């Protein structure tokens, strides 16, 4: 029941711009969970009430755990991708909160999932209105890694960015070879000559996608996977703040 | 209640850190394959050259 | 046009080196509209793991004069003559009829202006899906009835 | 004249043929600046990491 | 290869909230048609193209 929570994130009800709009997704709960009311219900929250939210279970949970909220335009900007960001990070969110029984069993959570008005006016109807050194120690051990390790995740993460990019000519490089190569072998009209000039430029080009290819083959992947680490990381460095 | 969520958030870790791995391990693969392909396609624009 | 003087089998050994080796035999080189391509396909070496075998016949459409030349490619058939891996020493048939095909003529520089021409191309597919082809090319020709 | 024109055209493209081979060498960096500090990346936390495995 | 053109209209970068903000959608063409040059190509049009278009 506690992980056995279903939760579906759609509708992108993407208010469209304003240059800070809020997308407003469905937050279907189907869930067989006797941690929430509804074996369905759905809601329809907007950015503001999530990250609000995620904080109440910061608030209601006082060292027991919240983990990264809906996704963040602190980098983001308002994109299908980006908010696709905060509805995964969101999907996350909740996804493993309600595999955790405790942070599923916030009330606000419940009535917030389970109805659409927002996390706020839901909130307001539920209140009826090792020693010091090492444990210190560990988590600046702990902490001092892993923003290194996050510098380094953005440091890889910039390189992920460079190598698409760098998908650059390359390309064009390749892709004008292409037409380089076709462009004396079209006036070489000899015929049989400009064939394979211009086979020449097929064959740039070709390559020139296969490499062109390759970052979004693989760069990405692991931009996207690096990405999400450093979401979590960020996370959890909420989850210390927390429990200082 | 502030130990526990160490403890937890410990139990968390070395599940984080033995996910982490993972989560590349498949990237790695969508790499590995990107590559083999591109020998690939590269191949085959071969055997149409061949075919020229 | 009424049966040619010399009518040679086309027969080749062709491969990739290491890998696959195969000899081709198809029965003619000129072939009349309503004819058959009657032949087999013989393996001597393989080590890759084949998924399927076919015969295919290419229409290539040539126009122009000299580097100005367009050509239009247009695939009138796949015939599977292979399904699953053989080994070496296998002897596949080949039997494949024209008349499902409704084909035109083999036409030959046409008043120095255009050709139209035919290809078997035969096509071996591997589990990853690589592929591995050689095309020949084919005489067609409307026969005179008697 | 037939010859003059078509090698000033093809002289136009080898100027820009030559400039985008140039470009394919400078479109070859980072790439490797990238991943040389893409494999100080990885290596920097393998020191610090205690875990052998 | 006329009918034998293939679109897929995604992505649905829908330029957010302006009150007549106008999403934009890759248009890939995978065209085995020869009344479209490439055999892929992606674009990424917004409304007002195609209304004109």
């Amino acid at each position: 029941a506690r992980p056995t929570f279903h939760i579906t994130v759609g509708d992108p009800h993407k208010v469209g711009d304003l240059a800070t709009s809020h997308i407003v997704y469905s937050v279907r709960t189907k869930t067989t969970s006797k941690a929430y009311k509804q074996p369905e219900f759905e809601v329809k929250r907007r950015y503001r009430d999530f990250l609000w939210l995620y904080n109440t279970l910061h608030s209601n949970n006082p060292g027991v755990v919240v983990p990264p909220p809906p996704e963040k335009q602190a980098v983001g900007r308002f994109e299908s991708n980006f908010v696709e960001s905060r509805r995964a990070a969101l999907e996350k969110m909740l996804n493993k909160i309600a595999a955790h029984p405790t942070l599923q069993l916030d009330a606000d959570l419940k009535l917030f999932l389970e109805s659409e008005s927002f996390n706020i006016d839901v909130k307001h109807k539920e209140r009826k209105e090792n020693k010091f050194v090492e444990q210190d120690d560990w988590f600046h051990d702990r902490r001092v890694y892993l923003d290194a390790l996050e510098n380094q995740l953005k440091a890889l993460l910039k390189a992920m960015d460079n190598m698409v990019a760098q998908r650059k000519a390359m390309a064009e490089a390749a892709a004008d070879f292409s037409a380089s190569l076709h462009a004396l072998s079209t006036v070489e009209l000899s015929p049989t000559l400009s064939g394979p000039l211009d086979a020449l430029s097929e064959l740039q080009l070709a390559i020139r996608d296969v490499y062109e290819r390759q970052a979004q083959q693989d760069v990405l992947t692991f931009g996207i996977i690096i990405e999400e680490y450093i979401r979590l990381i960020g996370s959890v460095k909420q989850a210390f703040s927390q429990r200082q | 209640l502030f130990e526990d969520m160490g403890r937890l958030l410990r139990s968390e870790l070395d599940r984080f850190e033995r996910e982490k791995v993972e989560d590349f391990k498949s990237g790695v693969e969508t790499f590995l394959e990107s590559a083999v392909e591109a020998q690939k396609e590269l191949i085959e624009k071969w055997e149409t050259f061949l075919m020229q | 046009r009424i049966p040619p003087e010399l009518n040679s089998s086309i027969k080749m050994d062709v491969g990739i080196e290491d890998c696959l080796h195969i000899e081709f035999e198809y029965s003619k080189s000129k072939y009349h509209l309503k004819d058959v391509i009657v032949g087999r396909i013989y393996f001597l070496l393989v080590r890759l793991k084949i998924k399927h075998m076919e015969l295919s016949i290419i229409r290539r459409e040539t126009t122009g004069v000299a580097p100005n030349q367009y050509n239009e490619s247009e695939t009138l058939v796949r015939f599977e003559i292979m399904d699953g891996s053989p080994s070496r020493g296998e002897t596949i048939p080949i039997r494949l009829f024209l008349g499902g095909f409704d084909l035109t003529p083999t036409f030959r520089d046409v008043n120095k202006k255009f050709s139209t021409r035919y290809y078997l191309s035969l096509v071996l597919i591997d589990e990853d899906a690589r592929r591995y082809f050689k095309q020949s090319e084919i005489i067609l020709y409307r026969q005179p009835p008697e």
